[PDB]
């Protein structure tokens, strides 16, 4: 359950 | 003084019920509620230090003053009471509510100890009641609602002059939602953090246009606080002191694979083949040709997979995801049809409302005011 | 031979969503299709409890199949409107319908206990009235299992009349009826469990109720429940049932006549501040009831309303709920209150249109075919 | 909170 690409936070 | 009044059943009973809301579940003073007999009506509110509410109505004032009487009890007497004026008379430490041959005593709580509202901010700009509504419940269904993790709790809201940017992730997915309002003051340029769960709750509860305060100048956001006003209405809550995530370098340029279906009949098949989902876990997505497969299954539970014609263009994909983000999604679009912009299996999948309304691609991705990226899950 | 029909889905739906209704919570999971030569049989068994129901079917191959309960009316619920067909394969279950497949895992039709037959059938009675009556007293019944015997309802019949009697040793309720006998008049009582009974009762041609002829009523230890297509039993409690009849007064020394929505309504206003809702006080006097509730930490309500009041004055408590249970089962437009003591047993019953009024009593008891018998509480 | 005069329940 990848997360989203946020930067930071995944 | 002793505060007297009478007021009709119903905008009592509504104003009561709509402080009640924002009124915290359990200091015992504050799920208090404050009537105050003025001049000019009377007053209904409460307060909790996080989020404020006050509510004018008319009402007949005998004798001025004002009394804290608990806020749940009030609102449970006055959704129960008959079709008759109510009066409401304080008499020592009582307050009195009689209706028809109804007759209530209850106890009154301390002042001495019971904030005082805080003061809304400047006004910054004014939005149709029905839009604000709209947008907020939008990107409230992506905010994230884990305490542990403060910056994903909040509606980002970011003010470019008469532009307004609406944004919300709990890391899965990411609403996002544009829109236009006319400033009051002058131009402004600040971004916002609100609390999520509280902003949403205020915007579904209604109006017949709102003023939003976070001041001007360049001293918005300064105060902290969120101020939205309405006829008779004023609230205010807390802002976010967290730093939100980047989240505009997400939304993707173009698309190798894009497929336009409608939002009803998608919505309806998965649900249908999410049934057979181990915990909910996943459902599968088949692009090719012109037909979308929907899978879903588990070793000891069963098999399910339904077929639906779509629009698409691109190279057959299969991409997997979580049945409720799905369709959560889909049920924020408020459009007829959505488009789906795709790349890999891998990485987040756009969902725009399509219009009523090709080649090889890559696919420019669409100028819509409203957007729901949704991250993928593995195949297993 | 594999099992294999095409069938209507709201037919097939609807049939399954019955018999699952009455399904064990934790291999009795499943429900059992059966393709014959009039059509496909449905059915779901649990030891305790059995429903079988037949429907129009194109039978395309003779067989039968064990398959998951509560899967196959989720399943059949979602479906699309078009036609269903269903095939059996090894260890698989196939379900098409429209452009939606699925395929689940067959249970062990082995361990598959058969369902008991139905005993000689005893009488019949009208759907909505025995929908009524069950409903009527099923409100009484116990809920807790450590008092087996007051779980149940008790059938009483002798003849052509048949009385229906249930209690938890705070409420009784007692509906008398009249039934047609389809083997000779007959005299016996069984004690059926009240939540089986109530359920098969909410569920409109006509109502065939099973235990046996002669003799031998209840020595099957079953009831039996037929009606167009549908087949149901219900294992009888072998537990011994108190006497009640002796607790229905035979005259008051005061009796009350009021509207039970107007009551019901003003109940549920004044208990909105009783303490654990444990009590609501009722002043009888002259003409006028004035209910009371709550204390002074809390709040205190009081309501007055107009009563056909004749006898002494009388002060009597009740637990507001079981007060409103009563009223809400009478299916009057007014109820007529007989009291005695404020410490012993209160009756209420539908008013007729003699009642309202005067004299000093004793007042006789009234006939009714329904009664809702209520022991009051201590006043403090 | 009495119960019914039952025989026997109370
Ligand atoms: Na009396």
């Amino acid at each position: 359950v990848p997360t989203l690409p946020l930067v930071p936070x995944g | 003084t002793d505060l007297k009044f009478r007021v009709v059943r119903e905008d009592f009973a509504d104003a009561v019920a709509w402080v009640a809301r924002s009124l915290p579940t359990r200091i015992p003073v504050l799920a208090g509620v404050l009537l105050t007999g003025t001049d000019e009506g009377l007053t209904i509110s409460g307060f909790d230090y996080e989020v404020s509410a006050e509510v004018k109505v008319s009402a007949e004032i005998a004798s001025a003053g004002s009394v804290l009487v608990s806020g749940r009890l009030l609102s449970d007497i006055t959704k129960a009471l008959p079709a008759k004026p109510v009066e409401v008379s304080v008499e020592g430490t009582r307050v009195s509510l009689t209706c028809g041959s109804a007759r209530f005593s209850l106890p009154t709580l301390a002042v001495e100890d019971y904030p005082a509202l805080p003061a809304l901010p400047e006004e910054t700009g004014v939005i149709a009641s029905d839009l604000f509504a709209e947008a907020i419940g939008q990107v409230a269904v992506a905010a994230g609602r884990d305490d542990t993790l403060p910056m994903l709790t909040g509606i980002r809201v970011e003010i470019s002059g008469e532009s307004v940017v609406l944004a919300a992730t709990d890391r899965f997915r990411l609403a996002v939602r544009e829109l236009t309002w006319v400033t009051t003051a002058g131009d402004v340029e600040a971004a916002v953090l609100v609390p999520a769960k509280t902003l949403a709750e205020a915007a579904k509860a209604g109006t017949n246009q709102v003023h939003l305060a976070l001041g001007s100048g360049a001293s918005v956001g300064k105060d902290g606080l969120l101020g939205i006003r309405s006829e008779g209405k004023r609230s205010t809550t807390r802002l976010l002191d967290a730093e939100f995530p980047k989240f505009r370098q997400l939304l993707p340029a173009e698309h190798t694979a894009v497929a336009t279906i409608g939002v009803a009949e998608l919505t309806e098949a998965i649900k249908r083949v999410a049934l057979v989902a181990d915990r909910g876990a996943q459902i599968r997505m088949e692009f090719s040709d012109d037909t979308l497969k929907l899978s879903a299954g588990a070793d000891d539970v069963g098999r399910a997979e339904e077929d639906l014609p779509v629009d698409f263009a691109g190279e057959p994909l299969t991409i997997a995801f979580n049945p409720t983000y799905l369709t959560d999604g889909l049920g924020s679009l408020h459009s007829e049809r959505v488009t789906f912009g795709f790349t890999t299996p891998s990485r987040p999948a756009v969902l725009r409302p399509a219009g009523e309304d090709g080649g090889s691609g890559p696919f420019p991705a669409a100028k819509t005011d409203y957007v729901y990226l949704l991250m993928p899950v593995r195949l297993p």
